[PDB]
């Protein structure tokens, strides 16, 4: 019943909670974005 | 764009690591 | 961590330091997954080569912590293990194949602006993130350079790289409980995990629901940092049902 946690892991309360980013959190998410 | 690692479970020889100089 | 840059305050609630209490000194990282259990490497518990093995009396957890050393009043909570459980095929004689161990914490700890817990990674996550090229993100109190302590927990983010690159990489049997991570010479920039950053958490942020996913644990490298050496992660999603196992038993 662990599954893969709490419903409510992996969002950061002084980021995600907050809509704020982090100050390289944007690299990671532009490798996620295939080339040509 | 290649998978790194596979998308499966685990399911249940060579140079150990602690020979290699440097080994963390 | 090599070639990182300062945390900043609450980036990586999760983190967790692994403390020996005699001497005093940093052990490992590990990571938080629920209010209970802690995340880490088999090998920062059990490594008989180097005279490694720990019971749960001999370690302190520290959670909610960015600096190395200060002690962090009402921001850092400090817990003791119940019970250490160490993968039972943990293959410490060879390459660390299944490098992870899970630690029940004694009582549970107070999630809070610092401390909370990372997802694991369900299988489309996982497919959609494990790919050569995307970047993850490691984190740690481990050395700064091969040859050397940073003040404050240290990030850096480093590219997963393709099987066969990994595998010409090294001497060592490489399975498929394991993944590898960093860049390439050509690449340009630089980083890597190190000394005491093992059993660390490898996380992925899900473009898709905005959570931070642990895809790896820090297990091993061939010094750090080095050109055409790259560093070994524990494959966590291959490992999930053992996990899942333990803590659906034991806890
Ligand atoms: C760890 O220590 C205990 C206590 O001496 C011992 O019985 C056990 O065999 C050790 N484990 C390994 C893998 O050496
Ligand atoms: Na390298």
């Amino acid at each position: 019943t662990f599954g893969s946690g709490e419903a409510d892991c992996g969002l950061r309360p002084l980021f995600e909670k907050k809509s704020l980013e982090d100050k390289t959190e944007r690299e990671l998410l532009e490798s996620y974005i295939d080339g040509r | 764009g290649e998978p790194g690692a596979p998308i499966d479970y685990d399911e249940y020889g060579g140079t150990p690591l602690h020979e290699i100089p440097g080994i963390r | 961590i090599v070639e990182g840059s300062d945390a900043e305050i609450g980036m990586s609630p999760w983190q967790v330091m692994l403390f020996r209490k005699s001497p005093q000194e940093l052990l490992c990282g590990a990571s938080l997954i629920s209010d209970r259990w802690v995340l880490t490497a088999a090998h920062c518990l059990l490594y008989p080569p180097w005279d490694k093995n720990f019971t749960e009396n001999d370690l302190l957890v520290r959670i909610g912590k960015h600096s190395r050393t200060r002690y962090e009043r009402n921001i850092e909570k400090i817990s003791m293990l119940e019970k250490i459980y160490i993968h039972p095929r943990y293959n410490w004689r060879e390459n660390l194949d299944r490098d992870i161990a899970l630690m029940k914490l004694k009582k549970p700890v107070a999630f809070s602006d610092y401390i909370h817990p990372v997802c694991l990674p369900d299988r489309e996550t996982a497919a959609s993130l494990l790919q050569a090229g995307y970047k993850g993100r490691v984190t740690g109190w481990g050395n700064l350079k091969e040859t050397g302590q940073p003040s404050v927990l240290q990030v850096v983010n480093l590219p997963i790289v393709e099987r066969p690159v990994c595998k010409d990489s090294t001497r060592i049997r490489i399975t498929d409980n394991m993944f590898c991570a960093g860049y390439k010479p050509d690449e340009g920039k630089r980083g890597d995990a190190c000394e005491g950053d093992s059993g660390g958490p490898f996380v992925m942020k899900s473009p898709f629901n905005n959570r931070w996913y642990q895809m790896g644990i820090v297990s091993w490298g061939e010094g750090c940092d080095r050109d055409g050496k790259y560093g070994f992660y524990t494959h966590v999603f291959r490992l999930k049902k053992w996990i899942q196992k333990v803590i659906d038993q034991f806890g």
